[PDB]
């Protein structure tokens, strides 16, 4: 029935993690920065300097 | 396998050049010519100015003035906005 | 409204130039020219948008014809060999204070 | 809006540079070359990508045209033996100051 949906009788909190990881290169570094080519602008509200 | 073609940007490459060319007929036929074998486009090698002054019996001003008008020209967003959403 | 830069001076109604605070007899191209040149003081300034924006783009000439335009200016305000309208090989002119 | 590095500066409007607050003149492909190493600082750079972007890619001639400009750089800015532009070999150059 609807009630187990609507009262959240049987629902699970489920967590994921993302490593990712920059690391040293004969290109040279790989930055954590803002600086992402061609990317919109609604996109980039949701990030940190 | 990074070198296996993606089959998705091939097709999309495919269609940027009709895109390309349609863009270039709509243009005349000497700038067109111009810009082609100034990028190297029909050919392996793009060429430099004297070489299009060889070809098409014109000093080598005269090429960059056609040049500086091939990119006037396409800079009309008519073009602009057609060919930069290939992106 | 009036346009000054440095010890030069523009009225855009009738079109007089003063250098100093001398009223100097200027022609309409150059007139146009130091218009856009005062509009974008502080930005170099290089021929092909020179012929792009100030010139008609039917203007068919040679690329010389703008120096001799550039050496009148020079002879008409700035007249020592170093000059407010600097130049850069390949970049045009420019009109800022040398420091 | 100025690019700045350690003690070189750069104006994006009219193509000069600073270093260490001295005004220095220099040559325009040169120019290209720096601008390629502030737009790029703390990144390794190699000849050929080099000569793919700064340089036209009708570029014919030989290899030592580029280690002769990184010369200039050196004796304009880094006169020093020990200079912040690095060579790395057979992976170019690269702007850092020396730890």
């Amino acid at each position: 029935s609807n009630r187990l949906v609507e009262e959240d009788v049987l629902t699970s909190i489920h967590i994921e993690e993302h490593e990712i990881d920059a690391r040293d290169t004969k290109l040279g570094a790989e930055e954590i920065t803002r600086d992402i080519p061609n990317i919109s602008d609604e996109v980039l509200a949701d990030l940190d300097e | 396998d990074s070198e296996a073609v993606v089959a998705v940007d091939a097709v999309s490459f495919t269609l940027l050049q009709d895109q390309l060319q349609s863009v270039l007929d709509t243009l005349s036929e000497r700038e067109a010519g111009v810009v082609r074998l100034r990028f190297g486009l029909t050919d392996g090698q793009p060429r430099t100015l004297d070489e299009i002054g060889q070809v098409y019996g014109v000093t080598r001003e005269r090429i960059r003035q056609i040049e500086s008008k091939t990119m006037s020209k396409l800079r009309h967003p008519s073009r602009s906005q057609v060919l930069r959403d290939y992106l | 409204v009036r346009l000054t830069f440095a010890d030069i001076e523009l009225d855009e109604e009738t079109h007089e130039v003063w250098k100093a605070g001398q009223p100097v007899s200027l022609s309409p191209t150059e007139f146009t020219l130091l218009r856009y040149f005062v509009i974008n003081a502080g930005t170099v300034l290089s021929k092909p948008k020179i012929l792009d924006h100030v010139w008609r783009y039917d203007f068919g000439g040679d690329v010389n014809v703008v120096e001799s335009y550039v050496s009148y200016l020079r002879r008409k305000i700035d007249t020592g060999e170093k000059r407010l309208l600097h130049t850069l090989r390949g970049v045009g002119y420019v009109l800022r204070e040398p420091r």
